[PDB]
RNA sequence: AGACAACCUGGCGAACUGAAACAUCUUAGUAGCCAGAGGAAAAGAAAGCAAAAGCGAUUCCCGUAGUAGCGGCGAGCGAA
RNA sequence: AUCCCGUGUGAAUCAGCAAGGACCACCUUGCAAGGCUAAAUACUCCUGGGUGACCGAUAGCGAAGUAGUACCGUGAGGGA
RNA sequence: AACCCAGAGCUAGCUGGUUCUCCCCGAAAUGCGUUGAGGCGCAGCAGUUGACUGGACAUCUAGGGGUAAAGCACUGUUUCG
RNA sequence: CAGUGCCGGAAGGUCAAGGAAGUUGGUGACCUGAUGACAGGGGAGCCGGCGACCGAAGCCCCGGUGAACGGCGGCCGUAACUAUAACGGUCCUAAGGUAGCGAAAUUCCUUGUCGGGUAAGUUCCGACCCGCACGAAAGGCGUAACGAUCUGGGCACUGUC
RNA sequence: UUACUGUUCCCUGGGAUUGGCUUUGGGCUUUUCCUGCGCAGCUUAGGUGGAAGGCGAAGAAGGCCCCCUUCCGGGGGGGCCCGAGCCAUCAGUGAGAUACCACUCUGGAAGAGCUAGAAUUCUAACCUUGUGUCAGGACCUACGGGCCAAGGGACAUUCUCAGGUAGACAGUUUCUAUGGGGCGUAGGCCUCCCAAAAGGUAACGGAGGCGUGCAAAGGUUUCCUCGGGCCGGACGGAGAUUGGCCCUCGAGUGCAAAGGCAGAAGGGAGCUUGACUGCAAGACCCACCCGUCGAGCAGGGACGAAAGUCGGCCUUAGUGA
């Protein structure tokens, strides 16, 4: 309503299909408040896949 | 489904009103062909 | 032409019931009715199975197997 | 998918057509839109033999004697 | 919402009934869920059968607690000064 | 004449099957890639999804229609003495119960109050209106005749007592 | 019955039965013609190509007028008059000459074409009538048969598909506890009491809440102390900001209540994303299904000088197999 299911992303996530060992593109989810905060957010968060901290983003 | 006008290919042992002239080639609908043409002995259906 | 116990083939074709209610589903293409023919009827001589190896019209029994599956993925149904 | 029907459209002939569980390619298998055919299987109003850890008159068939009788019911039917 | 026959020995978590003897052991009427409340599922508590066990009845010590009593240190309440 | 029904209307919105421009996918004769046990593009054909626009009635929309379904209110304040309210203010509705009747087969409180009939009347008759909750074709109010009707009283008559 | 799901009567569209001629007309076209104010300017620069050749007596420039479009700047164009010119790299301009020519786009026109839609007819399908007329051995003013005629007519009917639509009809559902009536209320979770000092525990017993919220109200490093009295101080007052003494946990903690928590779990500041991936010994709670706590290990990080802390939030509600 006010507060929301918000879908994080990696952004260096190549949806291709990968020729690396695993494979896949890492979201989290987590919520937010659409009102206090209209900035998408950002977040370093940790990727199974890249195997590095990186960074994700958000989806529409 | 759609309606697909029948097409009947004729010939003509008489003459007859915007048709034309005995012993005339044609193309025409299975209604007017069967219903009117044929009892009359107008027209003949062609298959050689 | 009519008669004819059960069996059989075709045609119409339920409901109680089960699902702890009920509507999809189940009961069941059962009962019942109608028509038909026989000592049996029906089916039947691959526009079929199968899988890279092969079979060689139909019917019936054992098994595969309560398996694969179907299913308000419920009650249940259920092959080859 | 295969199978079979209402309404409407509507092909191809072996250089084809169909099937292999949407569909396409390849390969395998088969030849729809004409018919007919015995046996193995189902049944008991019955017929002839046979057996019975089946009954013995409240049993066994409803019925060991007028038994579908007497009687009851307008009738379908019930029924000793 | 006729009657007779048939499906039909319909269905009845309901009521009634359920037949010889002796021996041993022997409950429950609680909790949870339920279109459930007079039903049922599991648990609790029978019986019989195995496998491990060493307890029970007493005796003393140790733990934590906030009831009875008590109190006005807090929270209310209350009388008069 | 708001709600509902029914009838009429045709301008706009909505509107199925079905058509249908057009895109989109699978396959694939082929074309290249590639230190992995392969992969990426692709003509014609065949097959599949999507589909702008076209697409009736109906509905939304506009009008009529109560002997169609039905509905017909509150709050205040005011007059030579107490009083009452013809008259005003306000509220809310589609509109606020007119004529006639009214303690009624309708009246709760209630055996209302008054009058009559009785020595004495919760019934009966007439009237008041304060109609819990009358009312106009689910008809309203009258009414001569009629009734094995319901209900009150009287003469005659009697073992009803 | 304005409960649910449907069926039927009935209405309306496609298809089929089902045809001919004519119109009118919505959307596409087949030749072919109309039509474009970036600015530098001969001036309302159509993109892209052939591109030094074209347009003329099958009769142009130039003025006289008719028409239509219109940003009244000007453009296409009919008649007449006129009689030897409008022209190209000529320099500008991303793009070239109104010298010409090809597929075409912005919208318009016209005759020609596809499909409806619509209206109008026509007659042969189809419908409807007939004491009209034939007909067998004899009738059929006995139904019907053949022919003829009359009225309708591609409508309607019938079939199929689709939308609408009648409790007309069919099958069914309509909880539990209220006070074992209506009626509204209650049904899950959390805190306190009842609850008898482990845990657990009922009543239509007594009190209240929840169905979230925070990108910081999370993580971390580091510093701080609230409230209440009394006193001073311009407005300023009981109460705002400031100074000071006394009491010491009485404030706060997103929101109920309970239990916690003072150099703090309360207030502030700096940097952040651990509101991680992979897990996990063992415990608690337990009918089951769920639910809760978690040392420890690896990866890749945040903060911090480092030790270390960090798998959301002081805890317990904020949920659904
Ligand atoms: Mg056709
Ligand atoms: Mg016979
Ligand atoms: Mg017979
Ligand atoms: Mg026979
Ligand atoms: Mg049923
Ligand atoms: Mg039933
Ligand atoms: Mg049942
Ligand atoms: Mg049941
Ligand atoms: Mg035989
Ligand atoms: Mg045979
Ligand atoms: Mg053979
Ligand atoms: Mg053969
Ligand atoms: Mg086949
Ligand atoms: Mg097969
Ligand atoms: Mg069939
Ligand atoms: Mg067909
Ligand atoms: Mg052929
Ligand atoms: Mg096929
Ligand atoms: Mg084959
Ligand atoms: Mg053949
Ligand atoms: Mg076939
Ligand atoms: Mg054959
Ligand atoms: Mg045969
Ligand atoms: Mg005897
Ligand atoms: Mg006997
Ligand atoms: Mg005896
Ligand atoms: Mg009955
Ligand atoms: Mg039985
Ligand atoms: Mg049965
Ligand atoms: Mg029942
Ligand atoms: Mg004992
Ligand atoms: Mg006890
Ligand atoms: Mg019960
Ligand atoms: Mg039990
Ligand atoms: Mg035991
Ligand atoms: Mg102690
Ligand atoms: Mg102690
Ligand atoms: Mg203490
Ligand atoms: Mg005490
Ligand atoms: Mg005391
Ligand atoms: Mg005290
Ligand atoms: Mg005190
Ligand atoms: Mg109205
Ligand atoms: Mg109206
Ligand atoms: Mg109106
Ligand atoms: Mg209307
Ligand atoms: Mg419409
Ligand atoms: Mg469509
Ligand atoms: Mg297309
Ligand atoms: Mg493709
Ligand atoms: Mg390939
Ligand atoms: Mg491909
Ligand atoms: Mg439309
Ligand atoms: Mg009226
Ligand atoms: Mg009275
Ligand atoms: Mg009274
Ligand atoms: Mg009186
Ligand atoms: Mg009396
Ligand atoms: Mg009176
Ligand atoms: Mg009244
Ligand atoms: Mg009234
Ligand atoms: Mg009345
Ligand atoms: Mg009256
Ligand atoms: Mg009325
Ligand atoms: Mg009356
Ligand atoms: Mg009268
Ligand atoms: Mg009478
Ligand atoms: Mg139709
Ligand atoms: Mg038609
Ligand atoms: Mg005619
Ligand atoms: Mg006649
Ligand atoms: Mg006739
Ligand atoms: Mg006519
Ligand atoms: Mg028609
Ligand atoms: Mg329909
Ligand atoms: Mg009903
Ligand atoms: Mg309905
Ligand atoms: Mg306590
Ligand atoms: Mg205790
Ligand atoms: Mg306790
Ligand atoms: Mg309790
Ligand atoms: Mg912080
Ligand atoms: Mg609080
Ligand atoms: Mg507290
Ligand atoms: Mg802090
Ligand atoms: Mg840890
Ligand atoms: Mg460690
Ligand atoms: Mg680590
Ligand atoms: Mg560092
Ligand atoms: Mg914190
Ligand atoms: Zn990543």
């Amino acid at each position: 309503d006010v507060r929301v299911k918000v879908i994080l992303e990696c952004t260096g996530c190549v949806r291709k299909s990968v020729n690396k060992g695993s494979r896949g593109v890492s979201r989290y989810i987590t919520q937010k408040n659409r009102h206090n905060t209209p900035s998408r957010l950002e977040l370093r968060k940790f990727c199974p896949y890249c195997y590095k901290h990186t960074i994700h983003g958000e989806i529409k | 489904q759609k309606k697909v006008k029948k097409i009947r290919k004729i010939i003509l042992k008489e003459d007859i009103p915007d048709l034309g002239k005995k012993g005339q080639l044609l193309d025409v609908r299975a209604g007017f062909l069967r219903n009117f043409l044929l009892p009359l002995g107008k027209a003949e259906v062609v298959t050689p």
